[PDB]
């Protein structure tokens, strides 16, 4: 009958299903939270 | 006193049997949504992203 409020027509794409993309990005890496690593980081990191 | 009935006349409030196979007449009222149904259903999800079943 309906699917999240929708009917006839219609095309879900991940937002729709509260999902994230193939081609998505995360929140960076902080003294707090895990994430990805930052750009800085690997510079420092590689030339340590 | 004169009334529909004692002239054989049909009452000014009256109503007819519904349709049959046979017959003629009203439709039921049930039968009115049914058909209201069929033309411009929008019953459900038709397609979804261009796939149906
Ligand atoms: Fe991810």
């Amino acid at each position: 009958t309906s699917i999240n409020g929708k009917t006839g027509i219609v095309d879900l794409f991940a937002s729709d299903l509260d999902a994230a993309e193939i081609n998505h990005t995360h929140a960076e890496a902080t003294t707090t939270e895990s994430g990805f690593l930052s750009i800085d980081d690997k510079e420092k990191l590689d030339a340590i | 006193l004169l009334d529909a009935e004692d002239v054989h006349a049909a009452k000014k409030s009256h109503t007819h049997e519904v349709a049959t196979y046979t017959t003629d007449g009203f439709m039921s009222s049930f039968d009115k949504q049914k058909i209201d149904q069929l033309v411009s259903p929008e019953a459900g999800v038709t397609s979804i992203n261009g796939k149906t079943g």
